[PDB]
């Protein structure tokens, strides 16, 4: 919401 | 001379029908033709440099009313980045993830079954990955023409941002995208009608510089067999 629980998304990086 | 061999001619461009679903609700449908394939993206401002026709999944606010679902779908789209690339190379359909949203693919029916099945695999990120081989497809198609029961599956389904729905219906998933190469839909339908009350039937491959073909059942089978021999196998 908040966090996004149970999503299959790898951490951001650029 | 074999009109079906046009499908594998270097330079030909298949038509890919792309249908998107937000929680089991169709929110987008478009047919594209591109040598570099397509890329399922989340916004209009993506990254022009990456080849492939950018297919922008619509904002959920234009179709949904569930604020919770809207928020979660928006987060999936915004994390798509480069997106999910799908292109063709010979008799193979290749897929690659260019963003951060893990995508799981599966070859299934035109409509995802109420029961379920599971994923055929996850779309790789750091490298290419085949998701469809035309070879075994035609072989099954031929077997299907011989009245052996079951038509071959051609509909690519992608689950974006979530694991594949195995212990839950596909309608529970946030972003589900179906991609159907319309030539395969045409081939199966031609096979389906082939064994009926008509000397000839019309099949339209829906590929670049193609004309509608009117064939008898047996010569359609013959064309399918000759197409098979010219293709690659291990």
């Amino acid at each position: 919401s908040g966090c996004f629980e149970d999503l299959a998304i790898s951490a951001s990086t650029s | 001379e074999n009109p079906l061999k046009r499908l594998l001619v270097p330079g030909e461009e298949w038509e890919f029908e792309v249908t998107a679903f937000y929680r089991g609700r169709q929110v987008f449908q478009q047919t594209i033709s591109c040598p570099e394939g397509l890329r399922l993206v989340g916004s209009e401002v993506g990254d022009r440099t990456l080849p492939g026709w950018p297919v922008t999944l619509p904002d959920p606010g234009m179709s949904l009313t569930d604020r919770g679902v809207m928020s979660y779908v928006r987060h999936v789209l915004s994390c798509l980045g480069g997106g999910l690339a799908l292109w063709r190379a010979g008799q193979w359909l290749w897929a690659q993830r260019l963003g951060h949203c893990h995508t799981y693919w599966a070859v299934s029916e035109e409509l995802l079954p109420n029961s379920g099945h599971g994923p055929d695999g996850e779309v790789p990120k750091d490298k290419e990955g085949g998701v469809f081989d035309l070879g075994p497809f035609i072989v099954d198609l031929i077997t299907f023409t011989e009245g052996s029961g079951r038509s071959p599956r051609y509909a690519l389904w992608f689950c974006v941002g979530e694991s594949w729905p195995q212990d839950q219906p596909w309608t529970k998933r946030l972003v589900m995208v179906k991609v159907v190469p319309t030539c395969l839909r045409a081939l199966v339908e031609m096979a389906r009608v082939g064994g009926a009350s008509s000397l000839e039937n019309t099949v339209d491959l829906h590929i670049s510089n193609s004309h509608p073909l009117s064939l008898t059942s047996d010569q359609y089978k013959a064309y399918l067999q000759d197409l098979v021999e010219g293709m690659d196998f291990q």
